[PDB]
């Protein structure tokens, strides 16, 4: 979570 | 813990025992020798042990003490150890049995004394050399061992002092030996001309060999040692090789007619002596080398080294005078004979010189007549020794597939190219002689007098190497003759075995003459069609030959396959594509893929884009129909991928696409688009199946045939995408069409796979994407980091050994991300940037070159990136948070034992970091009106004193002083670092060593 | 049956242990697990003149794991010096390994081996490799991973030690 | 031209038994 | 897309 | 260890 949650299309 | 008798027992067990107990004894010995106070056991061992091996180990412990802590010892101990070592050496010399049978212990003892000399001499032992010289006259054995001592001294001071000593200490010892060499030479010379004992004279010559590396010319040319060497010691069998070695170094030592005549003289004497006392020019060295009496093989090796070295430097000297003509040609005749010896490394040594000679003859053809007989001889020698130009590896990959692949830049291949270059020169020097030799050798294949698979292959390689040398017309007559003879030879030979050999050579030769092929379409077409016919031949190696030759010929002649030739109704590529099912019917998958790749090479030559796409479409018809069918079946059957036969078909479908894409690159786009979305969907499917089974059954599932079949599909898909994107011309379509679905498909899957199902190939695929279009996809780069960083880092941050492939690919990915899209780090939360810095420093600490290079490079690039931002809050905050982190971490790997491969980058990084401060590029204080310069020095001085408490304050100050004055001169800066590296491993280092550059 | 002590030296990660263990088990290890001190491996080769055996002393290349170092070389009857053609510094250290080796064993047959010739980005070019010439060492390009000249070092040594140029592995 | 040579090459057959 | 491979 | 300062 340190980089932030990925937003996948 | 261990007394003398038990140590002797442990030693004896280790060297003469075996198995577990031997292993157990080793660990005892290793602990014993590494004990800081073990050196007090040493002299008792040396005094009382009944084991020479125990004494060897005792001397090693002594060496550790001497090289590291000598200056801590009271002057009583130093003299005591000094006298003991000297006394021990003398005892073993007067003991004749020991002197003969324990050379390794005496050499070890001599080396130990030399270690003392490095500490004490000559400032605390000015009479050593005089004391050595006179002790030589007391005993013939002491005299011999003195030569060994002097030899080791020279090596340690001149040959191996770099990086082992500070530059200052090295200079001190070199100047010391230079000042006293006068009397050393006197002893050496005296022994050489008076000496009776072979072993004494050999030892003397061994020492002289090392002196010659560095001594002033006048000792060599203004004495008459050259005449003594070249006359007296060549007649003697035990001194021949070592004398040649000395003279070889002499040949590597002007406007001076005296030195010229002396250079000629020792060569004249040496050659004369060899012909008289050793062997004539007519001697069959090839057979002589083969029997190999004693050290004759080494002598002939040393002779070739001597002749090639001398002649490469001094041939023009021998040419400028016709009285030396006989000497010149005899020297070269010896070389011709040496070149026939079946010993590759020996042959390569001669070939390097022949290259020098024939090149000179080409650019100076007035000298040519002199060497006509030598060259004619040389043509035959090289032709008969041509090595194969191409090599193939047969390997099983991680999926159990047996894969062919061509070797790149091997020694054999490099040897071929050297041979070719010489033969090309020789062919021009006399094309008639070259042609006559090759034809007559061919005739001796036909009459059977020299027939063999090796000889016909070797001749074929020679013939195929001189394309474009004879002029086009002569080349034509020559190749026609050769192909004619080979065709008749194939008919003449009995057995499918021999026929296949000659046929393969016919195909090799024609593939080497593309100008010949391109000039005659009917013949070129005939060649291709026969290759197609050979693709049905099950005889071993034939189909591989046919496919290899095919793609090799189209590589050179592709243009003639896309245009419509005269007397053709269509470009031949259309003919090839149409019959592709018939032609490739009997081929193995890998071979079929090579065929398709070859077609791809041709189709890329079509300039009309509409027609190129049409050709591509027709080429891919068979795999597309198989693919379309399987796509339809996927709708009708959810368990489709459990059929191993279907998996295998799909694998070959993708491999076919990879093959064509490899050769077509940017032109492959329409075919890629036809399968892209369904392919990505297939990827997620097979990767899910793998991860599911690995989760349920563990790591052993990775070896199962089912999983390996699926992983093959998975890897070939990544390979196809990587292959196109790396070759793409249109970056817009890559970004707008390819990248986003690719990232969604593989990054999410990678993230949700169990660790033992994650393929490192994903990272490598991402590296290619970022390298190509990373500057255009800042949001895509961020998505990559969010998907793979933490989960991959957690796989590789427990130890330094697990998941070795992910480790390498991870830092390759990080490097290109940091290179091409540093903007991604500017938008991310501090906790993650911290993880990024942690990962870099983690790469520093690896004893793994493949990881450590990138770790250093990333750090270098990162500092370069932030410095580039200028006076800006992000840059300034980075400096406060991480400047000293990088400084200390860099200093750590610099001072650690096993990170030497990154030394250059470490030094550069340190220079760069120091530059940031001492060039006032950091606009902000680094501490929580004191200037950053003095806080840096204070930080470093305190850091170094803590890490290395045995260093004096003056050592540290003098070191930091030099460092902060040299951070713009890389070469000097490195030298200062190496000096520091030397001094931190010993006590009592001279702080004035760091003033070496200034004076 | 004669047994010959073979010492195997060279920089860390050059492939000494993976070379030996593949000769022993047929398996190729991907991981780099640094040797500590030395490991002794019996290694037999069946020839056309019977069995020949090597006691392979696989030594540590990393300095922190060096152990007895040159103490391992005593009683050696042959040797292999290994370097990595993907790493220039491993070839640069070849004279250092050779130095320590021949100071203990002055006249044994020695093979120099450039490993990992299967890798694409080769750094130590073939033209550069010449150190063995003046030292009278044999040289081979090898690859423990891709089976290139895999048996050549042992074959050459076996012929030198048995004094039999016709010796073949069967 | 190389018609004669092309014809010869076309006849290349490693399975014929006319050694 | 046109396929429905899926993961059994 | 991974997160620690080497010195
Ligand atoms: N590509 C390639 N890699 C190889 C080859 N041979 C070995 N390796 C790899 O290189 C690394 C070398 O491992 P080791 O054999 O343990 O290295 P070493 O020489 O024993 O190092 P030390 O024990 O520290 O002296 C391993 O990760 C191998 O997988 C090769 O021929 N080609
Ligand atoms: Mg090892």
């Amino acid at each position: 979570s340190a980089f932030g949650a990925p937003a996948f299309g | 813990d261990l007394d003398i008798a038990l140590l002797d027992q442990v030693v004896s067990t280790f060297y003469q025992g075996s198995g577990v107990q031997q292993k157990q004894a080793q660990e005892i010995l290793t602990k014993f020798q590494d004990n800081p106070d073990a050196w007090q056991k040493a002299d008792q061992i040396l005094q009382f042990s009944t084991n020479p091996q125990s004494k060897f180990i005792a001397l090693s412990i002594l060496d550790k003490l001497i090289t590291r802590k000598w200056k801590l010892l009271p002057n009583d101990h130093r003299i005591g150890i000094r006298n003991f070592v000297v006394g021990m050496i003398i005892s073993m010399c007067q003991d004749d049995e020991v002197f003969k049978t324990q050379k390794n212990l005496i050499n070890k003892s001599d080396l130990t004394l030399v270690q003392i000399l490095k500490q004490e001499w000559p400032q605390n032992w000015p009479e050593f050399i005089p004391e050595l010289i006179g002790s030589s006259s007391s005993s013939v054995n002491v005299c011999e061992n003195n030569m060994i001592v002097l030899k080791l001294l020279s090596e340690e001071v001149f040959d191996f002092s770099a990086e082992q000593m500070t530059q200052a200490k090295a200079l001190h010892l070199k100047n010391s030996m230079s000042k006293e060499f006068e009397q050393i030479f006197k002893l050496c010379f005296q022994v050489l001309e008076q000496g009776s004992s072979s072993s004494l004279i050999v030892a003397t010559l061994e020492s002289l060999l090392r002196y010659l590396h560095w001594i002033p010319y006048r000792y060599i040319y203004e004495t008459n040692i050259l005449e003594l060497l070249s006359t007296k010691f060549m007649t003697s069998p035990d001194t021949r090789a070592i004398t040649l070695k000395c003279l070889t170094e002499v040949s590597n030592l002007q406007d001076n007619d005296l030195i010229k005549r002396q250079t000629v003289l020792f060569f004249q004497n040496t050659l004369q002596q060899i012909a008289t006392s050793v062997m004539p020019v007519t001697a069959d060295l090839k057979a002589t080398y083969a029997n190999a009496n004693g050290n004759d093989q080494s002598f002939l090796q040393d002779l070739a080294m001597f002749l090639t070295t001398y002649l490469a430097r001094n041939r023009a000297l021998l040419e400028s005078d016709e009285s030396l003509r006989e000497l010149l040609l005899n020297a070269h005749q010896y070389l011709i004979q040496l070149s026939k010896i079946e010993e590759r490394e020996l042959f390569k040594t001669t070939l390097d010189y022949w290259h020098n000679l024939v090149a000179d003859l080409f650019y100076e053809p007035l000298k040519k007549h002199i060497y006509e007989e030598i060259c004619s001889q040389l043509r035959l020698v090289i032709i008969e020794n041509m090595v194969r130009p191409e090599e193939v590896l047969v390997v099983e990959n991680d999926e159990g597939e047996i894969v062919r692949e061509f070797v790149k830049e091997s020694d054999t291949i490099q040897l071929y190219k050297s041979e070719r270059e010489v033969l090309v020169y020789l062919t021009h020097l006399n094309v008639i002689d070259t042609e006559e030799i090759m034809i007559s050798k061919l005739a001796r294949q036909i009459d059977g007098s020299e027939w063999s698979w090796h000889n016909i292959n070797t001749l074929s390689w020679a013939i195929g190497s001189i394309s474009g040398t004879m002029s086009e017309d002569t080349e034509k007559r020559f190749v026609v003759t050769v192909i004619k003879d080979l065709l008749d030879l194939t008919v003449k030979k009995r057995g499918k075995d021999n026929k296949a050999v000659v046929a393969s050579d016919i195909m090799y030769v024609v593939g080497q003459y593309p100008r010949f092929l391109k000039a005659h379409w009917n013949f070129l077409r005939t060649v291709i069609l026969k290759l197609f016919e050979f693709m049905h031949e099950t005889h071993e190696g034939v189909q591989d030959m046919a496919c290899d030759t095919f793609i090799k010929i189209v590589q050179k002649c592709k243009y003639h396959f896309v245009i419509q030739q005269p007397r053709e109704s269509e470009p031949f590529i259309q003919t090839i594509i149409r019959d592709i099912q018939k032609t490739t019917a009997d081929l193995q998958p890998q071979q079929v893929h090579t065929f398709y790749k070859a077609c791809g090479i041709i189709i890329s030559e079509e300039r009309s884009v509409a027609e190129r796409n049409r050709l591509l479409s027709d080429l891919m018809q068979l795999p597309n129909m198989a693919w379309d069918t399987i796509v339809e079946q996927s709708t009708a059957n959810p368990t489709l991928l459990l059929d191993s036969e279907t998996v295998k078909i799909i694998a070959n479908i993708i491999k076919t696409n990879v093959a064509v894409c490899t050769s077509m690159g940017a032109d492959f786009y329409p075919q890629l688009g036809h399968i892209y979305y369904n392919m990505l969907q297939l990827y997620r499917a097979v990767s899910s199946m793998i991860s599911a089974q690995v989760a349920a059954e563990g790591l052993i599932a990775t070896k199962t045939p089912k999983v390996r079949g699926l992983r093959t599909i998975k890897k070939e898909i990544l390979k196809l995408v990587e292959t196109y994107i790396s070759k793409a011309r249109n970056l817009d379509d890559v970004v707008k069409v390819l990248v986003e679905p690719l990232l969604n498909a593989v990054l999410e899957d990678y993230m949700n796979n169990v660790p033992d199902a994650r393929d490192a190939e994903v990272l490598n695929c991402m590296t290619t994407v970022v390298e190509k279009v990373g500057h255009m996809i800042p949001q895509g780069v961020i998505l990559i980091l969010q998907s793979v960083f933490e989960c991959t880092l957690d796989m590789i941050n427990k130890d330094f050994t697990e998941y070795p492939e992910h480790r390498v690919e991870f830092y390759k990915l990080l490097k290109v991300i940091n290179e091409k899209s540093f903007a991604a780090f500017l938008e991310l939360p501090p906790a993650a940037f911290k993880l990024f810095v942690d990962a870099i420093c983690w790469a520093f600490k690896h004893n793994n070159r493949d990881v450590e290079v990138n770790g250093l490079q990333i750090a270098l690039d990162l500092v370069k990136n932030i410095e580039r931002m200028g006076n800006v809050p992000f840059a300034n905050e980075f400096h406060k948070n991480y400047f000293f982190i990088f400084v200390s971490e860099t200093f750590f790997v610099l001072t650690d034992s096993d990170h030497k491969s990154g030394f250059s980058k470490q030094a550069l990084l340190l220079m760069k970091l120091i530059s940031l401060v001492y060039d006032n590029k950091i606009s902000v204080p680094l501490y929580q009106g004191t200037s950053n310069q003095v806080y840096l020095s204070q930080y470093l001085a305190n850091m170094l004193s803590n890490a290395f408490p045995h260093l004096t304050s003056e050592q540290i100050a003098s070191f930091l002083s030099a460092l902060t004055k040299q951070y713009k001169d890389l070469v000097v800066f490195k030298g200062t670092l190496r000096d520091f590296l030397v001094q931190i491993k010993e006590v009592g280092g001279d702080p004035t060593d760091y003033l070496f550059a200034e004076d | 049956v004669p047994t010959f002590k073979l010492v195997l030296v060279g920089d860390g990660g050059t492939g000494k242990t993976t070379f030996v263990k593949r000769h022993l088990t047929g398996e190729f290890e991907k991981k780099y697990i640094a040797t500590i001190g030395v490991e002794v491996h019996p290694l037999s080769f069946y020839t056309n003149f019977g069995e020949i055996k090597f006691d392979v002393w696989d030594t540590a290349g990393l300095e922190k794991f060096g152990g007895l170092r040159d103490g391992y070389y005593i009683n050696a009857q042959c040797a292999i010096i290994m370097f990595d053609v993907t790493s220039r510094i491993t070839y640069k250290n070849v004279p250092n390994w050779h130095r320590d080796l021949v100071r203990v064993c002055e006249n044994i047959p020695i093979v120099l081996c450039g490993n990992k010739v299967d890798v694409k980005e080769r750094k130590v070019k073939a033209k550069t490799i010449t150190f063995h010439r003046k030292k009278n060492l044999q040289y081979y390009d090898i690859s423990a991973k891709s089976n290139y000249n895999f048996e050549k070092p042992f074959l050459w040594l076996a012929r030198k030690l048995a004094g039999n140029p016709q010796l073949e592995f069967v | 031209n190389l018609n004669e040579l092309a014809l010869k090459l076309a006849g290349l057959d490693i399975n014929k038994t006319e050694g």
